[PDB]
């Protein structure tokens, strides 16, 4: 009573490699397969499926190819390793520290010629040897400086990605789904939305916002050793800024080699800082709590710390804007306990130019100055908390690996294997 | 080409009964759908209701639910709108519409309008 | 229920000028099998409506260039390049969904 | 009437004896600038060689160029001791595949033997 | 010659058919594309198979089908078709009507296999 | 048993023809060329699925064409090459014939399929 | 009545990727597949098809494939950025100023060690700084300068090239054939003849000759800012030479590297030229102008000007001899005006070392020096000519796209998909 059929709608979980699209120069021109303009989505009618947000492979595949597309960006770009020197330095012009006026003796066109020459750098780039004093650029006894070319912007344009033939993914329309097992309402897409790949630390600021309530996700909770991402349903505006009229100069330091300079600033100088509604701010940290007591007590008493000590990856919220790296003190918005039964907060950033892009050793990126003024403007949807470990249960803002601020995204979406061939008996014989 | 044909208009007087019918021609396809609409003067569509015809099976709109039924006739090539009874309200230009389904695809090739059949009350 | 109405439903038009008809729901015309479901039609005064636009945006066959269909969701719209006198009549918005099937109220299309 | 086309997948959800008549919707969608590229041409390589193990099995069994194809193979009921009328009304095709997952080695071996005897059969006819 | 028939009409032609069909798949940088090139051909080859097999025209060069023409496609006579006209000025002729086509092709061979199941079944 | 049969005579080896087809679809230094075995191996499997496809003989591991054997390619008896030859004594036996056998085979289904036509227009 | 055939013998104009072919160190170093001994070409009768030269991709081929080929060959060879020092430098001797003999502080072997290195220099490739005298070599403040590695030659052996499956490419038998429309007689093929990659700028001297007449090819003609391709139906032969007996040293500059120069010169100085026939010049331009006439007007006078100012990659003739680079006047061959109703040409030539093959900025390319005397001998096949834009139309020789040195031979071919599946009518159903 055999019967074989083909075109059978089984699937297996696999692992693949999925492929960028792209709506119409780093992710600008990475035009990967152009994107269908009107994208099909099929609901599965009386279908339900198990995800797993933590053991996500299409998380692991952000990481490899967004760290791919960042170390090949720098291939054909001019090194620093020629600026290994010492230099003389003292202050810049200011009354009454973060900015140094460094000088030093560099190379030229010819091998035969040397030129003094003289920028602007951030303290945080730069390390005292003679413990005007000597320095030496922070990183040169352990890595290769690399100067990403001017002419590349890194802005997160959103891409897609997408199954090869053979595979399909499954989405979830679960407004409620915390991340694992069974997911009641799915959909299968070949495509995923477009996704910003945004890199941050303690907060996540340009991502979805959940439909209806704030969604606190995490591997665990129980276990403090997990990270908690919290999924705002509103975002929460936040403007921030280097308010330094900056110039630049290139050096010529070789043939076809240059380098950019800091050249001086106009105007002022002020610090770089953030500033978060804070109404909205002082709600959704509310809103925040309403949704943990869930996992601590209904009447549990949450609190909300400042971050622990490290490195400022870990205890300061980063972000790319403009070109510059921002370190911002984020203790200025974490200073509060909640207890059962307009206006903002302005956050000083510190800046630098050299820059571990992935925490990685041996491969620093130099970001070259950028003129005028910045402001940035974004939405922050979430954030990557830790609990700190019995009537309070306290939080701190936390750093994290790049991959939790994808997952973020990817939570809703698994990939499977399409397996058409199978048999069945029947009262059917040849 | 595909097209449909239609009966010809007739008038009932109130409380008498009615049978209109289509007739499909020039082609030859596999599936496909009947449905009715009507056009009342001056105004747009209502639908009336739907049947594929291999099947017999019909949903029909929530108006007229339970006031007018429809045949099948595939065998035939023709789709029928029975009426049980007439009321004033009725008078309408009555359509047939066929819609040319693959069964493989999902989509209409073909969405053919008859010309409109009146259907009138008098007295 | 998909209800259905256009806006302006009463539009002249500059001979030989552009314009367009919008077309908006109570609720999304994208069917589970993942296809949005929505058509235009012609209806000049003593014809039958004609189709023109198949799933939103696909000109059928014979259709005019002129007639360019667009939309997602809730909201689609009916634009024509050009309009002729050729064009005079009723402009309809069919709704395909989860039955009942519907129309929308239509919108009258002359010269002016 | 419905519009009823359901999609790739289509109703995954429906029984095995509804979902058996999308399965050309599924196989019609089986096929579908610089450097770094060998990522995609793995992925294209490795799709046809899913498909052609595919075609080889059904060319093998005898079943080539069909979607549904009846064999002469009996079924031996402790693979499934389910009444038809229970597979075909009350299961899906994933429960199904589940359901008898490890049994897809003997019977695709029968298979294979089947098909050894029939085409060795009918040349011993010609050859009358 | 592979396309000595290019110019031939159809009723001429459709006698190379396996001429065309027996050529159609026929150490450092670049080498990508020359592999690229392999796989391409390849996938074309097999669309083509994969739905001569779904209308059940698979092994053959020339297949009856239960289709019929619908006329509006070509109202051309079947001598003016297949005597006055080449294959390439008739690909251009019903170029809008592949998809229509191939949809009834479809649709008729699914019929057809679920048909032999029901016979086979009794 | 992939090569189980590899000393057989012909008329005991032509029983394992399934186990042998069944086994044949089975980064810088050592990524490159793995891909191009998979794509090589491809192309080799497609060329003979399509001659077979080109003779009338797809989906057949066994199948006979109505060629006659021309005598002049091997005078020897059946008895003696079924018998008494292993596949590869035989095939190197007639190996200078292998296109001539094949065009026939060509011919032979275009001339089959080409009346298949004519009947199913009658 | 449907019935599917398959194997029908259409096609679609189409674009996909060719590959080289060679009928078996030099210029092709990977070489290419061997070609067919004896390859095929099929006349198709009543078979007209649409070529467009202008749109014509394989041109574009071509071109990518050159450059590349030309980067890979220089990828493992020794860098001349060691150079690019401060070069005491004077006139090499002679009487009443080309060469200089300049002399710099070289590395060695050991990073300890300097030598003292002189060598002869074209002054087209040394600029003089202290505006002996100090010069620099001219390219040490934009780009890399890579020695090209003297034991490869880049003779330009022709190749063929040849469609993948699936494609076949068209070719014109019609003799008359101006490129910008239909090709009442054409054949299939599935490779190209062979095409020599041949670089040059106003004068073609190694491609294909016309079959019967002049033949003058253009997009437009009446749009001045199109080119004029000019072929001849007879070659024009001319004898070229660097005439100079050189000794070449070579200089070891660091480990495992090797930077060859000019020694000395053991011979007189003399100019480099080319000596083209007077007569058969004059006579080539006869029939260019009888030709030209036809979209002139039989009675319009034609004149020939020399080129328009600029670099002299864009106003002399340039050309590859045993692998150095020559830059000829070519003013001489045109200076007249032609109005309906033994001997040679002496044009001078530029000899540079530095090259920048592609016109691209940063990439340059040395060309190692040559021993001996140089001896070159070549074919006119074609000119690049310009309208210089009333009773008189001016022409005048100039420059043009490397492209436009190869779509000149690949104008009557095009490449074609073959589409083998459809459908026609039949009275047979299953
Ligand atoms: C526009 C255009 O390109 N037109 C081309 C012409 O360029 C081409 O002209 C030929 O060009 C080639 C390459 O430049 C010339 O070949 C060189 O010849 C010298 C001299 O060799 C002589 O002695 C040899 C002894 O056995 C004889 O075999 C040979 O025939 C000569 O008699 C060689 O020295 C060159 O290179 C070889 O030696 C060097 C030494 O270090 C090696 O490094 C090289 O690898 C190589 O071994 C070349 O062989 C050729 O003579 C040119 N022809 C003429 C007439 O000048 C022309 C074809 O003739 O075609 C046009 O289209
Ligand atoms: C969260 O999402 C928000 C919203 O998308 C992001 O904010 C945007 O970030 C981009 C990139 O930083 C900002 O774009 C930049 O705007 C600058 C100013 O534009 C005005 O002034 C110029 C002056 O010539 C006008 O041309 C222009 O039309 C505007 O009037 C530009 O100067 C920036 O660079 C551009 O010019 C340079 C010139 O050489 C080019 O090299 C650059 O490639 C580019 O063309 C750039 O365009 C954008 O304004 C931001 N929006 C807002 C509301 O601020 C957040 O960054 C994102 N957050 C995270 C974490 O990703
Ligand atoms: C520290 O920062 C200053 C700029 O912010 C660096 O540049 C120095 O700026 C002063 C003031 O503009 C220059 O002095 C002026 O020079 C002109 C020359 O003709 C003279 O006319 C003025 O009266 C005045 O002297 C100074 O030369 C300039 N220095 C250089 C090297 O450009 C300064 O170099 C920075 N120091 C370090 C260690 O980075
Ligand atoms: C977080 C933040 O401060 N963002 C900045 C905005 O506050 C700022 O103010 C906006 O001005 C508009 C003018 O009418 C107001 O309508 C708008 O509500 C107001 N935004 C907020 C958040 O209050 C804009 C400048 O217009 O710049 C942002 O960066
Ligand atoms: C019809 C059929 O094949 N039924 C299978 C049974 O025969 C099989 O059990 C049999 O058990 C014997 C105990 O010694 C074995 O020797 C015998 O080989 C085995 N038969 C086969 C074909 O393996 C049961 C075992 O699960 O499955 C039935 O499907
Ligand atoms: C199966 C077969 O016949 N193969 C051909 C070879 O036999 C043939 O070999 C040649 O056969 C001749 C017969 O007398 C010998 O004289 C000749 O020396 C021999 N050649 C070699 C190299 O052994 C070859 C070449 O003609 O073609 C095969 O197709
Ligand atoms: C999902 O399951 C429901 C419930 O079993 C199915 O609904 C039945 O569908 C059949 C047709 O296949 C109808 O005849 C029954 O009346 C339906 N019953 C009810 C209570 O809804 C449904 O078809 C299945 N598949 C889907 C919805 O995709
Ligand atoms: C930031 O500095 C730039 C100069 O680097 C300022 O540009 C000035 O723009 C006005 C506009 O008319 C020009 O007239 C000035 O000459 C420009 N300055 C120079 C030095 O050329 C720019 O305005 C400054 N921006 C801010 C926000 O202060
Ligand atoms: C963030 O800002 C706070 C506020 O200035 C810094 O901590 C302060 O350090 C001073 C030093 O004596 C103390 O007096 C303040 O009471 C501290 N404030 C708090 C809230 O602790 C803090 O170190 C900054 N953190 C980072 C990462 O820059
Ligand atoms: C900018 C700089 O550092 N310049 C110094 C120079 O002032 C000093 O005189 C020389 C050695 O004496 O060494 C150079 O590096
Ligand atoms: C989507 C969802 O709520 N998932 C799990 C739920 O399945 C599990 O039962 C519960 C603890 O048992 O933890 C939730 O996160
Ligand atoms: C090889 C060479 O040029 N060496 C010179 C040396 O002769 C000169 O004396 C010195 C400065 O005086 O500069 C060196 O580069
Ligand atoms: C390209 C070039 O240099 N042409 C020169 C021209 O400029 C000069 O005026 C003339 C005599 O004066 O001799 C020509 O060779
Ligand atoms: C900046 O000024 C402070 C004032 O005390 C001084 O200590 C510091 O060393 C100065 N920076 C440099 C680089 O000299
Ligand atoms: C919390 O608020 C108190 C109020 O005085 C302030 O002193 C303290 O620094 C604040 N802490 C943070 C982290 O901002
Ligand atoms: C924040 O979300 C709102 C939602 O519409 C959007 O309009 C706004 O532009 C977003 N802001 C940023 C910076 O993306
Ligand atoms: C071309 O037309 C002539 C006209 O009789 C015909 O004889 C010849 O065979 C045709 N060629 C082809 C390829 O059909
Ligand atoms: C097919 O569609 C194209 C779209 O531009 C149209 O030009 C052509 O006329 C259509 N086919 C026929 C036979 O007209
Ligand atoms: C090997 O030769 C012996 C000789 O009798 C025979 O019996 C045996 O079956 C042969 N083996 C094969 C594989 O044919
Ligand atoms: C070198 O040639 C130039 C050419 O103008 C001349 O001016 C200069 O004096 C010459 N130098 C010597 C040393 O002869
Ligand atoms: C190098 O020097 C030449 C001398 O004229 C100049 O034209 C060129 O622009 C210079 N290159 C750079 C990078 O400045
Ligand atoms: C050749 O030039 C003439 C000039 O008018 C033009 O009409 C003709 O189409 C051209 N033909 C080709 C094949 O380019
Ligand atoms: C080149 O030299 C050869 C040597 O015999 C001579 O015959 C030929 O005519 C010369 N060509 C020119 C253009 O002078
Ligand atoms: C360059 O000058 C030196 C000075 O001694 C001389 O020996 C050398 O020969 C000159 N170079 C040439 C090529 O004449
Ligand atoms: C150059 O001079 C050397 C000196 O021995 C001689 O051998 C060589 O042949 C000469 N070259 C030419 C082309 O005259
Ligand atoms: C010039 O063309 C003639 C044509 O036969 C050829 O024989 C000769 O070798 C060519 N000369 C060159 C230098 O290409």
């Amino acid at each position: 009573w055999v019967t074989v059929y083909y075109g059978v709608p089984v699937w297996k979980d696999a692992e693949t490699t999925l492929f960028c699209a792209s709506d119409a120069n780093v992710w600008a021109t990475h035009c990967c397969v152009p994107t269908d303009p009107n994208p099909q989505e099929i609901h599965l009618e009386n279908v339900t499926e198990e995800f797993n947000m933590w053991k996500n492979n299409m998380v692991e595949q952000m990481h490899t190819d967004i760290i791919s597309l960042w170390d090949q960006s720098l291939k054909p770009c001019v090194k620093l390793t020629p600026l290994c020197v010492t230099l003389q330095c003292t202050n810049v012009t200011n009354n009454i520290g973060e900015l140094k006026n460094c000088s030093f003796n560099m190379t030229t066109e010819l091998r035969d010629k040397k030129q003094k020459v003289y920028s602007l750098f951030y303290r945080l780039d730069v390390v005292q040897i003679n413990e005007n004093k000597e320095y030496r650029l922070i990183n040169c006894n352990t890595s290769a400086i690399t100067q990403a070319c001017p002419k590349v912007s890194f802005e997160p344009i959103p891409i897609h990605y997408c199954a090869p033939a053979g595979f399909a993914i499954l989405k979830c329309k679960d407004k409620k789904f915390n991340g694992t097992g069974p997911c009641p309402s799915v959909s299968t897409v070949q495509c995923t939305h477009g996704i910003k790949p945004v890199v941050s630390t303690q907060l996540l600021l340009n991502g979805s916002l959940a439909e209806e309530e704030v969604m606190i996700r995490s591997e665990n909770i129980t276990n403090n050793a997990k990270n908690i991402l919290v999924q705002f349903n509103t975002p929460v505006q936040i403007n921030c800024t280097r308010p330094n009229n900056n110039t630049r100069k290139s050096i010529r330091i070789g043939p076809g080699q240059w380098f950019y300079a800091t050249g001086d600033i106009i105007g002022d100088i002020r610090q770089a800082h953030c500033n978060v509604s804070k109404a909205t701010w002082n709600e959704t940290l509310g809103k925040v709590v309403k949704q943990l007591r869930k996992h601590f007590g209904n009447n549990t008493i949450i609190r909300f710390a400042n971050s622990s000590g490290g490195d400022l990856e870990v205890t300061t919220h980063s972000f790319n804007c403009g070109g510059e790296f921002f370190y911002c003190n984020t203790s200025g918005l974490f200073n509060s306990t909640w207890i059962s039964n307009n206006d903002s907060i302005t956050l000083p950033c510190r800046i630098k130019q050299i820059i571990n892009m992935w925490q990685r050793i041996g491969q620093a990126m130099y970001a070259p100055p950028i003129q005028g003024v910045i402001r940035c403007v974004s939405n922050i949807t979430g954030l990557i908390l830790t609990r700190d470990g019995s009537t309070t249960e306290t939080f701190r803002p936390g750093g994290g690996d790049m991959r939790d601020n994808w997952r973020s995204e990817l939570y809703k979406y698994k990939v499977v294997k399409i397996e058409p061939l199978g048999v069945a008996p029947t009262r059917c014989k040849r | 080409e595909v097209q449909l044909v239609q009966s010809e208009a007739e008038v009932k007087r109130p409380g008498e009964s009615l049978k209109i019918s289509c007739q499909t021609s020039g082609y030859n396809f596999p599936n496909y759908w009947i449905t009715w609409v009507r056009q009342m003067p001056g105004k747009g569509l209502e639908w009336m209701g739907t049947i594929d015809p291999r099947d017999s099976d019909t949903k029909y709109s929530p108006s007229f639910q339970g006031q007018v039924t429809i045949s099948a006739d595939k065998s035939i090539n023709t789709a029928y709108l029975q009426w049980t009874s007439l009321r004033a309200s009725d008078s309408a230009t009555y359509y047939c519409v066929m819609w040319v389904y693959i069964l493989t695809t999902g989509n209409i090739w073909v969405d053919v309008w008859g010309p409109g059949v009146l259907v009138t009350v008098s007295s | 229920d998909v209800v259905m109405t256009q806006s302006p439903l009463s539009l002249p038009i500059t001979p030989g000028q552009p314009a367009s008809i919008s077309c908006r729901s109570s609720q999304s015309l994208v069917h589970n099998n993942g296809n949005t479901y929505l058509t235009w039609y012609q209806q000049r005064p003593g014809q039958p409506p004609r189709r023109l636009i198949y799933q939103v945006s696909n000109r059928d066959s014979g259709v005019p260039d002129r007639f360019i269909g667009s939309g997602a969701g809730t909201d689609f719209t009916l634009k024509i390049s050009r309009v002729e006198s050729e064009d005079v009549g009723i402009y309809y918005c069919g709704q395909i969904t989860d039955f009942p099937y519907s129309f929308g109220q239509g919108t009258k299309v002359d010269i002016k | 009437i419905g519009a009823v086309f359901l999609g790739f997948l289509g109703a995954a959800g429906s029984t095995m004896g509804a979902a058996s008549m999308t399965l050309t919707v599924q196989a019609r969608n089986l096929l579908s600038l610089t450097v770094w590229g060998i990522k995609q041409l793995q992925a294209r390589v490795l799709a046809v060689e899913r498909y052609l193990r595919d075609q080889q099995l059904l060319g093998i069994w005898g079943c080539s160029g069909k979607l549904i194809c009846c064999t002469n193979v009996p079924w031996n009921s402790s693979w499934s001791n389910r009444n038809l009328s229970e597979i075909w009304d009350n299961m899906t095709w994933l429960q199904w595949d589940k359901e008898i997952s490890n049994y897809t080695q003997i019977i695709y071996g029968l298979l294979e033997e089947s098909q050894n005897q029939q085409e060795k059969n009918e040349q011993d006819l010609l050859a009358l």
